């Protein structure tokens, strides 16, 4: 059912660090016994991670908010009694676009890419059980996909946190990437500190375009929400050093921007350093903006007109015209030509929206 | 002599070693990466080879 | 298909360093300065300050 | 092509060494290791007088 | 359609590559095509396959656009009529056997 939600008290979250967890893999090829350095969006070392509370006391506590997806995130969430149990992807939530819906019942995971329409206030709940409050229909579907679930009965009820559980989500080619590890912990009202290896879960190929994410959590309906709590982080684009085992597992890992020593480890390929002073290269200050700088010409090529011409030429006397002070759009003849033939040998076809050239000659003859 | 070997060291770094351009930036410019790689290959084989 | 007519249109680039007089359709942003960043000049790219 | 000892995960299929080398291999029909040694041994020298 | 069967590769330009089907550059595998005019044209016209003709910008390489919104082309903001530099963004194909 579409039903706002009545009685929470904001969104308002409070930030922490994580030390050293996040570590997945990058690439498919197997390695084993060796150190490797790697270019990928990890998650840096002790970076600042949003978190999130889900909690009553008679004020209630729901954290569902709305959420950028840019070049993956992390998630972690410490729990007791499993009130996290999803989550939403999309880029508009709504019926306008394909959205990906990843939902845990008490038996199964249910994956599905399809065109929902999410209401308001996205939430499922449990008496016995009675859920499914998130959306009203779906209509033209593309994917489905059934497996093994990952969360627990939403029923319970203890005085610490027993569960520790971290995904990390990409988005490359296609392909929706999940990777997870599940381990106990004994924490009461913090992330661990510790160093954590991700494991790949699935790959499903799900062909979407994703900028914002959202959280699905359960409610007990008056109505309650047991304690949890779940964090949020992003990834960059870092160097990192990984070294794998014999079984092909990642067991430590140095980020190479964090510091001058893991500069200098990162630099002479080893994770310990001897006594004396290195020679170090490329700080890592990696650049975060991208400018263009244009001429102003802003009237369009007539392509379009020399394209049209009731009569081109003859072969033996092709004719040669000049272009300039234009801009060359070659998606305007998109409805007209549908060229058979189109060899470009300087430069690249796709590249040609980024290039200005001094001066273009067109020759114009029939074969 | 060690002055000069820096010098031409440096001035090394004009040579194409068979691509299209010695400069790294109008390769990446002018050419979509699958292709871009062999240039680039180029270009690393010879400034390492000096 | 063989004996229909084809219209050829075969262009010739001259990239140079004079003023630009055909472009992409790229859009242009701000500029900024003082600060490591990815650039892009009449089609010509790089990375700096 | 000889027996191996080697320890194999239940879904692994080759065995790799340090220099980039495949060392082991599942044989796809009777699930055993097979460890793979090269056929020549380097380190063979002949005396002779003239 | 027969002519734009060169656009399915790695790297290419054109409104099948730019608006509703890419391939990535690191692509491994094989392209199949074969003549359809047997069982894919009727008499008629058979308009029952579309492809889009407008998009905001190009798509990454494996994604799927399904959405049918109207294509603001002008400067005004339209609505979900056409009216004028507005266009629904599917086009249909038209298929003839006689066509060649
Ligand atoms: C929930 O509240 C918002 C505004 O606070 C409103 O627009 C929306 O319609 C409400 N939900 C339902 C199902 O009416
Ligand atoms: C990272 O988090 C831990 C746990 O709260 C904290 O002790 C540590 O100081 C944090 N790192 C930094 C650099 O502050
Ligand atoms: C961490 O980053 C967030 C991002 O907005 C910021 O609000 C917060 O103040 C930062 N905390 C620290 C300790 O730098
Ligand atoms: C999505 O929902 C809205 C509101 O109920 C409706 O107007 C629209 O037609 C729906 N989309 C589809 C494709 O049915
Ligand atoms: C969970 O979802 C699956 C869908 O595959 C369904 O078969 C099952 O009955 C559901 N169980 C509950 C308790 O909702
Ligand atoms: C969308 O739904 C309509 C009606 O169910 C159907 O005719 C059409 O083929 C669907 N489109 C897609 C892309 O699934
Ligand atoms: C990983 O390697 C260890 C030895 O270091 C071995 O005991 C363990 O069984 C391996 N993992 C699995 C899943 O077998
Ligand atoms: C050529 O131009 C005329 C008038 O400008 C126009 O009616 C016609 O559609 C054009 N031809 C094409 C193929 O666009
Ligand atoms: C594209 O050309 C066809 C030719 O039949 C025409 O019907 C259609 O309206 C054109 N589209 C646009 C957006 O001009
Ligand atoms: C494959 O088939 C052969 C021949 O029937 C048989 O000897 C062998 O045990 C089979 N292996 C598996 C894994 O089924
Ligand atoms: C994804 O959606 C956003 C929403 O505004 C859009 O700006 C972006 O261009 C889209 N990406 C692609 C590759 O179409």
């Amino acid at each position: 059912q579409c039903v706002n939600l009545t009685g929470r008290a904001t969104i308002q979250p409070s930030f922490t660090n994580s030390s050293h967890r996040g570590v997945y893999y990058p690439d498919t090829i197997f390695r084993s016994n060796s150190l490797v350095l790697s270019q990928g969006y990890f998650l840096p070392f002790y970076s600042n991670i949003s978190w999130y509370y889900a909690l009553t006391k008679a004020e209630k506590r729901v954290d569902n908010p709305i959420l950028d997806f840019k070049d993956g995130i992390y998630f972690a969430a410490t729990e007791k009694s499993n009130i996290v149990r999803g989550w939403i992807f999309g880029t508009t939530l709504d019926n306008t676009s394909q959205s990906l819906l990843i939902v845990n019942n008490a038996t199964n995971v249910i994956i599905k890419v399809c065109n929902f329409q999410f209401c308001y206030d996205p939430y499922l709940s449990g008496y016995s059980t009675r859920e499914f409050a998130v959306y009203s229909s779906y209509a033209n579907c593309t994917f489905e996909y059934v497996s093994k679930p990952f969360m627990l009965d939403i029923s319970g009820k203890s005085g610490l946190f027993d569960t520790l559980r971290e995904f990390v989500f990409r988005n490359v080619d296609g392909y929706f990437k999940i990777y997870s590890k599940y381990s106990p912990v004994n924490v009461n009202s913090n992330l661990p500190t510790g160093f954590s290896a991700l494991e790949p879960l699935v790959e499903l190929p799900a062909g979407i375009n994703i900028t914002r994410f959202r959280t699905l959590l359960t409610i007990h309906r008056g109505w309650t929400v047991f304690s949890a709590a779940y964090y949020v982080g992003y990834l960059a684009p870092r160097t990192f050093m990984l070294k794998y085992n014999e079984n092909g597992t990642i067991t430590d890992a140095v980020d190479c921007s964090l510091d001058p020593l893991s500069e200098a480890k990162c630099t002479l390929k080893s994770f310990t350093v001897e006594k004396g002073i290195y020679q170090t290269s490329n700080f890592r200050v990696q650049p975060t903006d991208s400018i263009v700088r244009f001429p102003n010409i802003t009237n369009l090529c007539p392509f379009g007109e020399v394209f049209n011409a009731t009569t081109f030429a003859s072969v033996y006397a092709w004719n040669r015209k000049r272009i300039s002070n234009c801009v060359a759009d070659y998606s305007v003849l998109y409805n007209s030509t549908s060229f058979s033939t189109f060899k470009c040998y300087g430069v690249s076809p796709t590249k040609l929206n980024d290039l200005c050239f001094t001066n273009v000659y067109a020759d114009s003859f029939v074969v | 002599q060690n002055a000069q070997a820096l010098n031409t060291l440096v001035k090394q770094l004009s040579s194409n070693f068979g691509a299209i351009s010695s400069v790294l930036n109008d390769i990446l410019s002018r050419l979509d990466p699958p292709e871009a790689e062999v240039q680039i290959d180029r270009l690393i084989t010879g400034r390492l080879q000096s | 298909v063989g004996y229909q007519p084809y219209r050829v249109v075969v262009l010739s680039f001259e990239l140079l360093n004079a003023p630009a007089t055909v472009c992409g359709p790229k859009k242009s942003t701000n500029l900024i300065k003082n600060k490591c960043v990815n650039f892009n000049f009449n089609g010509l790219t790089g990375t700096g300050v | 092509l000889t027996e191996s000892n080697k320890k194999f995960l239940p879904f692994q299929q080759f065995g790799r060494d340090i220099a980039d080398t495949t060392d082991a291999v599942r044989d796809p029909q009777t699930l055993e290791i097979l460890d793979i040694t090269p056929c020549s041994f380097g380190g063979v020298s002949v005396i002779t007088p003239g | 359609r027969g002519d734009e069967v060169r656009q399915i590769a790695p790297g290419q330009t054109g409104k099948i590559a730019d608006y509703n089907y890419k391939l990535p550059d690191d692509f491994t595998g094989c392209v199949i095509a074969w003549n359809s005019n047997n069982l894919d044209s009727k008499v008629g016209g058979n308009y029952n396959y579309l492809y889009r003709l407008f998009r905001k910008s190009n798509l990454k390489p494996f994604e799927r656009d399904i959405s049918t919104e109207i294509y603001q082309a002008g400067s005004t903001p339209c609505n979900g009529v056409e009216g004028f530099n507005c266009y629904f963004p599917l086009q249909s194909y038209g298929f003839h056997p006689t066509n060649g």
